[PDB]
């Protein structure tokens, strides 16, 4: 399944560098 | 037979050999009369305005 | 004003029920064979039928076949009325003023024409029976090239005749082949039958080359040959 | 699962403060009674991290340790994530934009090609041929997918891009309403790749039954096709939309979490896709049958033809065959970079070669072509 | 030793013709029409399409209503449009699928078609139960049916492939009237404006004058390479022009009993199908087989437009009797109405 | 007026030779196909030969296939057909065909019910 699988992973990819990011504004910047 | 086909050929020439022939000048002259004497009433020399025309 | 309202609204409506019967009978036409049977001479022509027109129909499907009556023999003119026939049965008499060479031409003339490059062409070579009498007995002549012909390869051996029968019919099928395919290719196809007059199964073999027919033409719009 | 993360982290605020030398503070990380604190359990990779601490010391009256930029607390290193995670994840990141690079110019460049073909085709003499009214919503599926795809796409860069700098910031971004548009946009994605497999079924359906007749069609049928091509991906999508809504309601719905909910997605893709291989199967042994007849006595030149007329593959969809050769459960693993490169360009560049072929290479359209150039040539 | 001499004395009369023709000639019509302002490049548009004709359109007729106009195409069809609304009045069936030409009467009252089945059928457009019914079958002729025009609603003249022209009365179904004399089969004929003479095109290459109340021909008209395929009449009634299979049209003049101009280009190899003037009689239309029609400016032999809409062989071609519009039908199975 | 005139013919021994000449006017020489065709007497119209229009395609009936060569000059607006060893079956009427259409491939003009565009004939006897 060429697009349906690669959108769902690059969707769960994306949301993994939202919540690596999330932890690092916890840390410093805010 | 084509005898009666040949002989028939050449009894109709004779009716048409017999005819009085104008000449191709005066011939040719009444047609040119004849175009220019209707060029106004042709719609498709001069077109008629789109309100006096039913096709368009 | 009134009057062109309903003038209007009666010619909408004798429009739309006309509109309505020719979507009827355009599925007819579309759903016909049309046919033309065409012969060089008397060929045993009326034997494939067996003046102007013949329907028949093989498994449901319906074939039209049109017979040319009290036309003259000058056919350059009413010949391209069958341009859009499915194709054209083309009936020689293979025992033969030297006939088979007459048929040859006619041939050559409806495969070349200019409106007839897309009509496929069904040849039916009959006499089979009379062709065989006349070599046992004695085209030798007509045809100096025929002492020169070996039969193909992949030729039926037809048990029950003797092979000098079956390389001199097989070698009149292949006059006929060498104009078909010395022209034009794709559009149009030529089906060379051994017919002869015993039997009245040649419904069968007109079916499948008119199947055949439609199917070279639908891959053709496809590109796929 | 970031909504996960969210709710956790304010679980994680609320015990802190219900349980509420230095004194006691809770900063946006962890919080200490007024080091020795085990690493908080909001984190997504707590279990990695369980027995480790954070050392944070007080000692001397002096704020907290030195307050170095905005007060921070230091430490955070035993509760820190694995290297080796960050940086497999960075190169996996790398390569998913160069293979959205790819089929972006291969989905813009079937978008550009598909509309100059319908244009082509919708602006002849053969307009109610039902040969070119497949054809024409055949393309039309095609860029209802280019389409849906690059937008889609197009709204999950610019979603997650963003920067968090407010703590209600966050509370906006995980609310409906700045998802709402992306999920629309989802819908109209899964749409678009049924209905371009349920387009090139109507091709195989409507050519299949062209060559089994033994004579025109009668009537060209073109109501149910219609209904096949456009309305009976619809019988899929919506279940899937629905289930979507009440079962994994969870942002954008792209990522599929239950594999369950994605086989009904899948259905009638696969189903296309068989139908269509028996019927290329079908229509090659016919082409052979052809090929072969003594009536134009090929001599090895049969081959050049029928391997010639497997134009076949991309107007029958059958060439995903080969490339999923397993089923996408498990289907992970080395079979990277190169597998789903190649996928990924087959497919976007699927919707050019079906307008090149059947469009620009017929000699139908190139002969009315030259015939509306010598006519234009007139004054 | 009779055939020998029958062959001498034909071509004594055939040269003396020569002569006297050749002695009328003083001046070409392009020398008395060299100095006349050029019509210019004429431009016309395809007002209306009419479509519902299932297979090639082989001949259509306008009425003199200049409003309604009848085709023929060889599906078995018989279709009566209103131009100007694109509206079928009638659709008939034929008996025959093989329907090569088709008339209107004069009075609009009744249609005319035949073919391949060598009959002539007239249909009765007003019959009293409200449908067209077919009010008689003309037979007699031996070979196809190429053209029929209407003189009365009671006389008709056609031309047929067995080289032969006749005069029918419709009321008794009996031939009036054969004209003989072509060599090949007679493909057209038109009408003189006092229907008195008509002019036919054969397959002999020759076109020839008959005198409908005598039944003789008067005179033969030769100069064509091939077979001529249509005929129309010059609308002053002392002229007619030919279309053929060797690429050229040709006016020729009663009186001067001799071919007047000849329309050809080089870049045409294709025959006519089609021959209609105007209502001036300065514009001559020719349908050719390479899809599209050519105006000519029939003084000056110069092409002055084309009609190029048309996928396929134009059949068909005529100028309604105002003038105002054109119709071509062609085997691409449309009609076309140009302004 | 297309005119066809045959030159030619007469009386000859078997085995001899005999040349055919055919006059053409009234339409351009080039642009036409032309044929060869012969009426054997108590027989009908029998095609011999055809000359294409710029005389590289050429075509012979089999009973005279090796024997006659037909060619053209498209200055002299002529068709000739040579003839050698004229053995008895030869006798027959010889005709200049033309074909009805220029530019094309085909050819309808064998018909005996008065084919246009066909000369009026030189006849050819053979006997010993």
């Amino acid at each position: 399944y060429a697009q349906g699988t690669f959108t769902s992973d690059y969707s769960i990819l994306l949301d993994k560098k939202a919540q690596a990011a999330f932890i690092e504004y916890l840390l410093e910047g805010g | 037979a084509s005898i009666a086909q040949a002989r028939k050929l050449v009894e109709q020439l004779k009716m048409e050999a017999n005819i009085d022939r104008i000449k191709v000048s005066k011939a040719a002259a009444d047609l040119m009369a004849y175009c220019e004497a209707h060029a106004k009433e042709d719609p498709l020399l001069t077109p008629v305005p789109a309100s006096e025309n039913p096709f368009r | 004003t009134e009057d062109q309202r309903n003038e209007e609204k009666a010619q909408r409506e004798a429009n739309k029920k006309i509109e309505k019967q020719l979507q009827k009978d355009k599925q007819v036409y579309r759903a016909t064979h049309r046919l033309l049977l065409l012969g060089a001479g008397e060929s045993g022509k009326n034997t494939i039928v067996k003046i102007f027109e013949t329907k028949f129909q093989v498994d449901k499907v319906n074939f039209h076949m049109f017979d040319v009556g009290a036309q003259r023999d000058e056919r350059r003119k009413w010949i391209q009325c069958f341009n859009d026939v499915t194709a054209i049965i083309f009936v020689v008499a293979s025992s033969s003023t030297n006939r088979l060479q007459a048929a040859l031409k006619l041939f050559d003339s409806i495969w070349n024409n200019k409106w007839l490059r897309d009509t496929s062409v069904i040849l039916f070579l009959n006499k089979q029976d009379l062709l065989a009498e006349k070599v046992l007995a004695g085209i030798e002549d007509y045809f100096p090239e025929f002492a020169r012909y070996t039969t193909p390869e992949d030729a039926t051996p037809e048990p029950g005749e003797d092979p000098r029968v079956t390389r001199a019919k097989y070698f009149i099928r292949d006059e006929f082949l060498r104009i078909s395919t010395a022209s034009g290719d794709g559009r149009h196809y030529c089906y060379p039958h051994f017919t002869c007059a015993v039997d009245t199964e040649n419904i069968r073999r007109v079916f499948n080359d008119c199947r055949d027919i439609i199917q070279r033409m639908h891959l053709r719009q496809y590109e796929l040959l | 699962v970031m909504d996960f993360l969210f709710e956790k982290w304010k679980l994680y605020g609320d015990q802190c403060h219900h349980n509420l030398v230095c004194n006691r503070t809770f900063d946006k990380y962890s919080c200490w009674p007024d080091a020795n604190i085990s690493c908080p359990w909001y984190l997504p990779w707590h279990h990695k991290v369980q027995h480790r601490f954070v050392f944070k010391r007080c000692g001397p009256d002096g704020q907290w340790v030195r307050g170095p930029r905005g007060q921070p607390w230091r430490d955070a290193s035993q509760c820190q994530m694995d290297g080796e995670e960050i940086e497999v994840q960075k190169e996996v990141a790398k390569m998913y934009s160069s293979f959205q690079v790819m089929y972006t110019v291969g989905y813009s460049l079937s978008l550009g090609a598909l509309l100059l073909a319908l244009a082509i085709l919708g602006g002849l003499s053969k307009l109610h041929c039902t040969r070119n009214a497949i054809h024409a919503n055949l393309f039309a599926s095609f860029v209802l997918k280019a389409s849906s795809v690059l937008v889609i796409d197009g709204l999950l860069r610019t979603r997650y891009s963003q920067k968090i700098g407010d703590d209600l910031s966050v509370s906006t971004w995980l609310s409906d309403g700045a998802v709402a548009g992306c999920r629309v946009a989802a819908v109209f994605m899964q749409y678009g790749i049924v209905a371009n497999y349920c387009w090139l079924l109507v091709e195989g359906l409507y050519l299949h039954n062209l060559l089994g007749l033994a004579t025109l069609p009668e009537r060209s049928f073109f109501s149910l096709y219609l209904g096949i091509g456009w309305g009976a991906p619809m019988l899929f999508v919506v279940p899937w939309a629905v289930v979507k809504c009440l079962f994994e309601n969870v942002q954008c719905w792209t990522s599929n979490d239950n594999m369950g909910f994605w086989w009904i997605l899948r259905f009638p893709v696969f189903l296309a896709i068989l139908i269509n291989f028996f019927i290329f199967v079908r229509i090659v042994q016919l082409l052979v049958a052809k090929l072969r007849a003594r009536q134009m006595h090929h001599t090895d030149y049969k081959f050049r033809l029928a391997k010639s007329t497997l134009t076949l593959i991309p107007l029958l969809g059958v060439h995903e065959v080969v490339f999923a050769f397993v089923t996408d459960e498990h289907a992970q693993g080395t079979l990277r970079s190169a597998k789903l490169f190649f996928d990924l360009f087959l497919s976007s560049f699927q919707g050019l070669l079906v307008a090149v072929l059947y469009c620009f290479l017929n000699k139908e359209v190139q002969s009315e072509l030259r015939r509306r150039w010598h006519r234009w040539r007139l004054g | 030793s009779e055939l020998d001499q029958l062959r001498q004395e034909a071509e004594q009369l055939k040269n003396q013709i020569r002569d006297a023709r050749k002695a009328c000639a003083d001046a070409t019509l392009s020398q008395i029409t060299n100095n006349i302002d050029p019509v210019g490049r004429i431009q016309m548009r395809t007002r209306r399409t009419l479509r519902g004709h299932l297979a090639k359109i082989y001949a259509m007729h306008w009425g003199t209503d200049s409003r309604l106009l009848v085709s023929a195409s060889q599906d078995g069809k018989l279709i009566i449009w209103d131009s100007y609304t694109t509206n079928k009045v009638h659709a008939i069936p034929l008996r025959s699928s093989w329907v090569m030409t088709c008339a209107y009467a004069p009075s609009g009252n009744y249609v005319a078609c035949g073919g391949l089945d060598n009959i002539c059928s007239i249909y009765n457009l007003k019959t009293r139960e409200g449908n067209v019914r077919v009010s008689r079958e003309l037979a007699g002729h031996t070979g196809y049916l190429s053209c029929c025009r209407f003189l009365d609603d009671n006389q008709i003249v056609t031309s047929s492939g067995d080289t032969t022209c006749a005069l029918w009365d419709i009321e008794t179904g009996q031939q009036t009237t054969t004209f003989t004399g072509h060599t090949g089969d007679v493909m057209s004929l038109s009408l003189a404006p006092d229907t008195r003479l008509f002019v036919s095109g054969a397959c002999d290459a020759s076109a020839k004058l008959w005198d409908v109340r005598e039944g003789m021909c008067r005179q033969t008209f030769t100069g064509h390479e091939s077979d001529i395929n249509a005929i129309c009449f010059f609308p002053n009634g002392n002229a007619f022009a030919t279309g053929s299979d060797d690429a050229t049209c040709r006016l020729f003049d009663l009186r001067a009993d001799q071919e007047l101009m000849t329309y050809s280009h080089d870049n045409i190899i294709c025959g006519i199908t089609s021959v209609s003037f105007s209502k001036s009689g300065r514009l001559l239309l020719a349908g050719y087989d390479d899809f599209n029609c050519n105006v000519w400016d029939a003084l000056k032999a110069d092409r002055a437009g084309v009609l190029a809409g048309h996928d396929n062989r134009v059949s068909c071609l005529g100028v309604t009797d105002d003038g105002m519009a054109v119709a071509t039908g062609s085997w691409d199975s449309f009609l076309k109405i140009w302004n | 007026q297309v005119q066809l005139q045959e030159s030619g013919g007469g009386l000859v021994q078997p085995g001899g030779s005999l040349r055919l000449s055919c006059a053409a006017s009234g339409f351009t020489f080039s642009n036409y196909k032309m044929n060869w065709v012969r009426q054997a007497p108590g027989k009908g119209l029998e095609w011999v030969s055809d000359i294409s229009q710029s005389g590289a395609s050429i075509s012979y009936t089999g009973s005279v296939k090796g024997r006659f060569t037909i060619s053209r000059d498209n200055a002299k607006n002529t068709l000739y057909l040579q003839m050698n060893s004229l053995k008895p079956e030869d006798t027959a009427v010889y005709y200049c065909a033309r074909c009805p259409a220029p530019f094309t491939r085909d050819c309808f003009d064998v018909t005996s019910t008065t084919y246009a565009y066909r000369g009026q004939g030189t006849q050819v006897t053979v006997s010993s």
